């Protein structure tokens, strides 16, 4: 796991291969605190959250498409690790309206 | 390895529609992490914290 | 949500405490450093014999 | 010459502390060791290398 | 430019008095500038509220 | 009290497909009667279980 978590720390920052040390040790600590989740597995339930979310952001067409893509996905190869993958994409889901304020002026504080 | 190439083209469609904002190389790291086993809560939590951190460091 | 938060809070406390104790002990007593003073004292008695 | 320099330096062997061509150096044995107060002492043993 | 800042200050000042607040205009003028410098509405709210908590205790 | 209560708990745990031995349940009754918070007690088992899975 160490070579993989690390490479994530280098890529995300897009720079630094030991200048990302702070972020690595931090990632390791965070992962080292034991989270427990609200619902573990079931393909249908995670898929549904993504469908409702689609409708809610006014990207109804795309929501329609996502269902085709979901079925397709199983046929290119079956996943045992899907709930977790589909969750990660869920938590990173955004709305097409509005910006999150400035976060390039927030550094100066 | 043939298999590995097909899955990523469909996966990249969901992520770009849903707004996620991960390039190809990084999207491969998470799939590795999830296969070796990770709590899902931790994985989302780091990605969000690294992103917030990165934008401030740059600016 | 609370139960998971509670369990996680205690676990951080235990971990962080371990690390801080180890750091406090290391600078507070280091056997390595004590020897080099002694070696250095042994040197001084031999210096004062050479002049 | 090696014998003369060695002899002259060691002050006829009366210096076992270092060799120096100094006639004004005070002859002092090293102060009692650190651990002497704990372990007592035994005779010192020198080497050849 | 001087008029524009002032007209803006005024429309906000009518609204503030209506929802009630002990705050003067000058601190309210800072808040607009803090929002304008970006910054998530929850961070902005918490610090403002906290200052008010600290003032009241102090006097 | 202990044996009979353990036999009933053990059967429930088997229905749940929940990996627990004889040893846990007997120790659990004894704490519960001298007073143990059920939230505290539970959390201890959930956590202990997660660690044997990480280690193993």
């Amino acid at each position: 796991p160490n070579v993989l978590l690390q490479n994530l720390c280098c890529r995300i920052l897009g720079k630094g291969e030991a200048d990302v040390a702070q972020q690595f040790q931090y990632a390791v600590r965070v992962i080292g605190s034991n989270f427990a989740p609200t619902v573990e597995r079931d393909e249908f339930l995670v898929t549904e959250k993504i469908k409702k979310e689609f409708v809610r952001q006014r990207r109804e067409a795309d929501g329609a498409l996502f269902s085709e893509l979901h079925r397709k996905l199983q046929s290119q190869g079956v996943l045992k690790n899907r709930w977790s993958i589909l969750y990660l994409l869920l938590s990173l889901s955004e709305d097409p309206r509005k910006q999150p304020n400035k976060t390039s002026s927030f550094a100066a504080l | 390895m043939s298999a590995v190439r097909e899955t990523m083209d469909v996966l990249l469609e969901i992520s770009r529609l849903l707004n996620t904002g991960l390039d190809m190389e990084t999207l491969s790291i998470c799939v590795r992490l999830c296969e070796q086993g990770i709590n899902p809560e931790a994985l989302s939590s780091v990605i969000k914290e690294l992103r917030r951190a990165s934008d401030t460091l740059k600016a | 949500d609370i139960v998971n938060l509670q369990v996680e809070m205690i676990k951080q406390f235990h971990i962080q405490s371990s690390e801080i104790q180890m750091l406090l002990e290391r600078y507070s007593l280091n056997e390595s450093l004590v020897s080099e003073i002694e070696k250095l004292r042994e040197e001084n008695k031999r210096l004062r014999a050479n002049f | 010459d090696k014998f003369e320099k060695e002899t002259r330096g060691s002050l006829f062997g009366a210096l076992v502390h270092s060799r120096t061509n100094d006639m004004d150096i005070k002859l002092d044995m090293p102060p009692v060791p650190e651990n002497a107060d704990l372990s007592g002492l035994a005779i010192k043993v020198p080497q050849s290398i």
